[PDB]
RNA sequence: CAUUGGUGAGCAGCGAAGGAUUUGGUGGAUUACUAGCUAAUAGCAAUCUAUUUCAAAGAAUUCAAACUUGGGGGAAUGCCUUGUUGA
């Protein structure tokens, strides 16, 4: 989510913003069509009930111990 | 009519359908290798097609007074301003100063 | 001057040098092929994103440039290049040591004129080839047929046959049989650049004195004398929409349109380009569209419009004035000072001695900026001095500059020359900041620094 | 051979300026149904867009931005009542854009079609059933195994 | 990618619906000339409908 | 863009067309004589019933509608509608009406003209599909209801937008009003097309031209601060004001007299430029009306420009012209009114050209000079051409009758112009 | 007296042939630029038709599928499943 402080402003258009707009439907399977997603499941058990797309955020850092490097646990991982 | 007549334009026989830009020019079905002349005339009524004809390329031809004298000095002036006199009258109404 | 550590990679910022460019039409888009110098780059119509560059540079300076539907033809010193993609698809050498001013191609008869007088034919082999490769015969203007060849043009509906135009003079040439077959009377003018017209066997004629006489082919006539006041003529193009407009263009930095229905003024253009570099060096309609490309020594590429008329029913007298669209350039003089803006290599920040200054762009070179020199209003209330006629800022000669802290308050000072003070810039918001730092001990800057942090800029008088 | 291009110059002014060419570019491949008397239009953005278009004269009756895949969508009895396809449900507008109905049936609708004397609206999707719907009654006459 | 196409029933052009919007091709022989009033009207008023 | 702003342009060309009854009520409603009850509920035969006694009462004013009762006003004209008929024939009904409203323009006083226009409103829509030519038509009639009624009734174009307050308002629009109307510069490029498309037609009368000299002069005037605008403003009316010039009749002569003088004296401009002004007015004058108003032009139009060579000798083509269209006489009889306008850098610029180009009619100067009161600069001048014509011309007696008034008056300006141009002592021995 | 409230009259100072607001329309970016169309190893772009038809290839859930149901209670007429007459 939180990649960019500048917007596209071709995404805007005169109702809704592009990428927020469901396009789920789309699809030609059945499994991804398939919406369980609960109205307030902010950071919940899974990510099909999200609706949104993950937030980026970093949790917790430490440093390496050993060898000048420190690890970050991302929502990229680690 | 014609200010010149290539000599070297009639002898040619061009083909008409071996390419799909000239197969267009085609009156009949059964032509296929047509002179230069007509040829030429084919593709200046095609191009007249494309292109369509304005109509000051034919209406106009440039070949005790006149009454065309201010259309013909307009023509010709582009600033109208009376400043290229430096007319040693200040214009009025208006001021152009430098500050240093 | 080979390097085991550095190879060059291209000249980012240029657009046009002042070359007249070739324009070729592509299905229903348009391509802008400009050159810059030892290279050419290709310009899309509707957007003006650059698609291709050569690939390999050409030895010398492009002299003559054009087009067909998809191999763009240049011609540098003493060969012409037929390139596709900026691929160097076929090289054509001509047998000769003088070098080449204008190409023409029509068909499978490429047209290529040295500036020596003499135009060679090349021939493709095959009436299915995509260029042509054979070299057919060599024509050869003397003394007694005219001056040296202004411009090689094609009229329309003319089977094998090359209009030639001189100073003094226009010339036909039966390119098949390379036979002389019509001379033109002679123009008391010299001749400066010559172009097609929709109507059929026109050629319009600019002369150095105002005049533009278009020169019907088939009777061997003049038709309409136009006259511009004492204007050097560069530029000559027709709008193919169907509305007579006439487009002439001044070396002056002058566009003027005429009506040639009413045989009256349309609009005069004044300083879409700067008379020093050569002013509107090459200017054409798009084929049946209301789209004027313009283009000069200044290094800009500008787009034009004619608006519909807004009488819904008269139309053809009513008509709207062009209005500026699209435009890539670069600085019409040597960029002074570079400094990098970001640490992803993205944006270049180039000062030059075109008194202003400039973000290019590594990734992409449509992302390039003028930044603008649009001062803010004091905080004070009191009027910020300057003069009211607007001029840019003095020539930059020290730049310093903070990704740090970047968009939230100014984060590069730029040093002029010969200037008390040094001014702020805003990197994101892409404009002049709204402090300057004076020395306070009568002296110009000749070294300006930021922190790392930011928040700190030193000043060195 | 014969274009479009040179058609709107020698016809008539009045299916001339009918020879409707629109641009919608934001949103997905547009399904056209008119209605029955060719008097209203209606478009079904693939991402968004239904609008029920009234086409001879320039009015909107009803602009409606929905942010499920639209499929198909129909006028069922007159130019007033018309129902769109969504993601996994079929709904029955009004001329002013409001819901009427959220169909509990009809649990995916890639084509939907009406059939007017019997004031039936069918709906056959990506589910093999076709359910046979009536817009007089909301009764659910049939329900189509196939 | 032309998405459906589907014909003014009383005129005659075909609605072809594309991905950037809609276009009317104009046709001479499609549609029926002669509607009939009493099942349906392309001119129809409030009080009609 | 978006949906509904591409509906509007659709809205805008289905504008005339009937879809409904509601459609058919709120175009037939358009009513010029009658109310909007009255309108909705008669027919079109009702409506052609008292057009063909319009236009019978028209026919018998000026004969130049009896070719429109068979082209416009037959009873075949009736069952035709714009909106069923093609492109290529609609452009000739559009410059038929066009022609039509030329040729009644100058009738619109009369309640056979209202009644005439009102079944071309009701029957071929003008009052959506043309409307720039109705409301130009119109428009020096801005005072009258009759205009009032006419914006009450028509959609408006962009161009005229500065009267969308003043449709359906009890107030008729103003003098203020109008010209901020004629201040757009479009809209005086498409005042130039109504104006030269009615020259060309040959129907020019006063009250139309009494309007438009009103608002070409004001918008001069408006404009006289911004000296760009002004600079812009220039291909217009001096395009008029040749195509006016060009007119044979006895008004438009006067009328681009009016134009000429009030814009130079707002804007001085090049010599060659009022040089061609000049040979434009002295072409084709030959009202007796006009002839007066022409010397006051070119009086007016030497005066205005300022600079060297100001009062030089005029070319021999103009100055045969000049002696051709004014005789001596002429303008020595125009200089007896007691008024005198200034005409003092034209007398001598005429009396140079005089001394270069016949070299016979030196009496005239006697008189010229009696007459006129001359500034310093002009008198020095009149001299040292004088003194040029002692030194070249077979001198007669009364070049030295001439002289003996240049020492009668200001005696020290020809004794040192004499001492510029050779001795004070030569004189006598030369003359 | 404070006004950390509004409305107006001025001054000091700022001050290069005007300066403040406020707003419509358009253009360029807002991810890193290999060109348009088509039936595409090529053609067109001023067209694919009096060259675009034949041939070749091509058929399992042997006669397969709502993985998409708010909950409670039923289900007469429906529908589904399993047993009951005649080709």
């Amino acid at each position: 989510n939180g990649t960019l402080e500048f917007l596209n402003s071709k995404k805007m258009t005169e109702a809704g913003s592009l990428d927020l707009i469901d396009d789920a439907g789309e699809n030609s399977d059945l499994e991804d069509r398939i919406d369980n997603s609960l109205p307030g499941s902010q950071r919940g058990g899974d990510l099909s009930t999200r609706k949104m797309r993950p937030e980026v955020r970093v949790t917790s850092v430490q440093f390496s111990p050993t060898a000048n490097a420190f690890a970050a646990a991302s929502t990229e991982g680690l | 009519e014609a200010a010149w007549i290539d000599s070297d334009d009639e002898k040619i026989k061009v083909p008409i359908l071996v390419t799909n830009k000239t197969k267009k020019l085609r009156t009949s079905y059964n032509e296929s290798k047509i002179n230069g002349v007509h040829y030429i005339n084919r593709l200046r009524s095609q191009f007249e097609k494309i292109y369509p004809r304005p109509k000051w390329v034919d209406d106009e031809s440039d070949s005790n007074g006149d009454i065309n004298a201010l259309t013909k000095i307009l023509s010709t002036t582009y600033n109208y301003k009376d400043t290229l006199s430096n007319s040693k009258l200040l214009p009025p109404k208006k001021l152009d100063i430098v500050r240093l | 001057k080979n390097s085991k550590i550095f190879s060059p990679f291209r000249i980012i910022g240029n657009v046009s040098n002042g070359v007249p460019f070739a324009t070729g039409t592509l299905g229903s888009t348009f391509y802008i092929v400009t050159c810059v110098g030892k290279t050419f780059q290709i310009y899309d119509a509707n957007t003006l994103h650059l698609l291709f560059v050569s690939e390999k540079e050409t030895p010398s300076s492009i002299v003559a440039l054009s087009a067909h539907f998809h191999y763009v033809y240049a011609a540098y010193e003493n060969k012409v290049g037929i390139y596709k993609r900026g691929i160097e698809e076929h090289l054509l050498e001509l047998e000769t040591d003088a070098n080449v001013e204008h190409l023409c191609i029509f068909g499978d008869y490429l047209c290529a004129s040295t500036d020596d007088n003499s135009i060679f034919i090349y021939k493709k082999s095959d009436p299915q080839d995509k260029y042509p490769s054979e070299f057919y015969t060599k024509l050869t203007v003397t003394e007694i047929q005219g001056g040296e060849i202004v411009s090689l043009q094609h009229l329309a509906t003319y089977l094998n046959k090359l209009t030639v135009v001189t100073k003094s003079n226009v010339l036909l040439f039966n390119v098949r049989t390379g036979k002389l077959v019509f001379t033109s009377n002679e123009f008391p003018d010299q001749i400066t650049t010559a172009e097609p017209a929709p109507v059929l066997d026109i050629i319009a004629l600019g002369t150095v004195t105002g005049e533009v006489i278009m020169f019907n082919m088939r009777k061997g006539k003049r038709i309409r004398t136009i006259k511009i006041p004492q204007s050097r003529i560069s530029s000559l193009s027709f709008r193919t929409d169907g509305s007579s407009h006439l487009s002439v263009g001044t070396s002056s930095g002058d566009l003027i349109f005429y009506d040639l229905d009413r045989r009256s003024r349309i609009h005069v253009l004044k300083n879409i380009h700067r008379e020093s570099y050569g002013g509107v060096t090459q200017a054409t309609f798009l084929n049946g569209q209301p789209i004027i490309v313009t283009s000069g020594g200044d290094n800009s590429l500008k787009e034009y419009v004619f608006d519909p008329s807004l009488s819904q029913g008269s139309g053809d007298v009513v008509v709207q004035p062009p209005r500026y669209l699209r435009s890539r350039g670069g600085h019409s003089q040597p960029p002074s000072y570079i400094a990098f803006a970001d640490s992803q290599s993205h944006f270049m920040l180039s000062a030059s001695k075109d008194r202003s200054l400039w973000s290019f762009s590594l990734r992409k070179d449509a992302q390039s900026q003028e930044m603008s020199q649009r001062l803010h209003k004091k905080q004070d209330g009191g009027r910020v001095g300057g003069s009211t006629i607007k001029s840019k800022f003095p020539e930059i000669v020290a730049l310093a500059i903070e990704n740090a802290r970047i968009g939230e308050w100014e984060n590069i000072i730029t040093a002029h020359k010969d200037e008390k003070f040094a001014r702020t810039w805003d990197m994101r918001n892409k404009r002049v900041g709204r402090w300057t730092f004076d020395t306070t001990d009568d002296g110009f800057v000749k070294s300006v620094a930021m922190s790392q942090c930011g928040n700190f800029g030193f000043i060195g008088s | 051979k014969v274009q479009q291009s040179e058609i709107k110059s020698s016809v008539d002014v009045s299916t001339a300026n009918k020879a409707l060419d629109l641009s919608l570019k934001e949103f997905g491949p547009y399904h056209i149904k008119y209605a029955k008397n060719g008097t209203h239009l209606l478009i079904t953005g693939r991402k968004g867009h239904v609008a029920s278009m009234d086409w001879r004269k320039g009015q909107l009756r009803a602009e409606l931005f929905l942010n499920e895949t639209c499929h198909s969508a129909t006028y069922l009895q007159n130019e007033q009542y018309f129902a769109v396809a969504q993601k996994k449900y079929t709904f029955i507008y009004d001329h002013e854009g409001t819901e009427l109905h959220r169909l509990k049936q009809h649990i995916e609708a890639r084509h939907l079609d009406f059939l007017p004397y019997h004031y039936l609206l069918v709906t056959a999707g990506e589910t093999g059933w076709l359910k046979y719907h009536d817009v007089s009654t909301g009764q659910l006459v049939s329900e189509l195994r196939t | 990618k032309v998405e459906n196409l589907g014909f003014v029933p009383f005129e005659d052009l075909l609605g072809v619906g594309h991905q950037t919007g809609i276009t009317n091709l104009i046709v001479p022989g499609a549609g029926e000339a002669n509607y009939d009033a009493l099942e349906l009207n392309p001119f129809e008023t409030k009080k009609q409908r | 863009s978006s949906l509904s702003d591409q509906l509007a342009q659709v809205a805008s060309n289905n504008a005339t067309v009937a879809l409904d009854r509601k459609r058919r009520q709120k175009l037939h409603s358009a009513s010029l004589i009658y109310n909007s009850k009255t309108a909705a509920t008669q027919d079109y035969d009702f409506i052609f019933e008292n057009a063909s006694k319009a236009l019978e009462e028209l026919s018998q004013i000026e004969p130049k509608f009896a070719i429109f009762s068979r082209t416009l006003f037959s009873e075949s004209s009736i069952s035709l509608d714009r909106n069923v008929q093609t492109k290529e024939e609609i452009k000739d009904l559009d410059n038929a009406i066009n022609a039509y409203l030329l040729l009644a323009s100058s009738k619109w006083y009369l309640a056979p003209t209202l009644h005439a226009t009102e079944w071309l409103v009701r029957r071929f829509q003008i009052h959506v599909k043309n409307t720039e030519m109705l409301l130009l038509s119109t428009l020096n009639y801005y005072q009258t209801p009759v205009f009032k009624r006419i914006l009450s009734i028509i959609k408006l174009p962009p161009l005229f937008n500065c009267l969308s307050n003043f449709v359906r308002s009890e107030k008729p629009p103003t003098a203020l009003t109008m010209i901020k109307l004629f201040n757009d510069m479009d809209f005086l490029k498409l005042y130039t097309s109504y104006l030269d498309q009615c020259i060309k037609h040959n129907a020019t009368y006063t009250n139309q031209l009494l309007f438009t000299t009103c608002c070409f002069i004001n918008v001069v005037a408006f404009n006289s601060n911004n000296d760009e605008k002004l600079n812009q403003l220039v291909p217009i009316l001096l395009e008029i004001s040749a195509k006016l010039l060009a007119s044979k009749s006895k008004d438009c002569q006067i009328a681009a007299h009016t134009i000429l003088v009030v814009f130079a004296t707002a804007l001085p401009l090049k010599k060659t430029i009022i040089l061609a002004a000049m040979e434009t007015i002295l072409s084709n004058l030959d009202a007796k009306e006009a002839k007066h108003s022409a010397l006051l032009t070119i009086c007016k139009l030497f005066q205005t420009l300022k600079g060297q060579g100001n009062v030089d000798q005029l070319p021999s083509k103009i100055f045969k012209l000049f002696d051709s269209k004014f005789d001596t006489v002429s303008i020595l009889t125009f200089l007896d009114k007691e008024d005198k306008p200034v005409c003092d850098k034209f007398i001598t610029s005429y009396t140079r050209s005089i001394a270069r180009y016949d070299r016979s009619k030196l009496n005239i100067i006697l008189s010229l000079l009696k007459k006129i009161r001359l500034e310093r600069y002009e008198v020095r001048l009149i001299i040292t051409d004088l003194i040029y014509l002692s030194e070249i011309l077979e001198d007669k007696s009364q070049l030295v009758e001439l002289f003996e008034y240049f020492i009668s008056i200001n005696e020290d300006l020809v004794l040192k112009c004499l001492k510029s141009l050779g001795l004070t002592g030569x004189x006598x021995x030369x003359x």
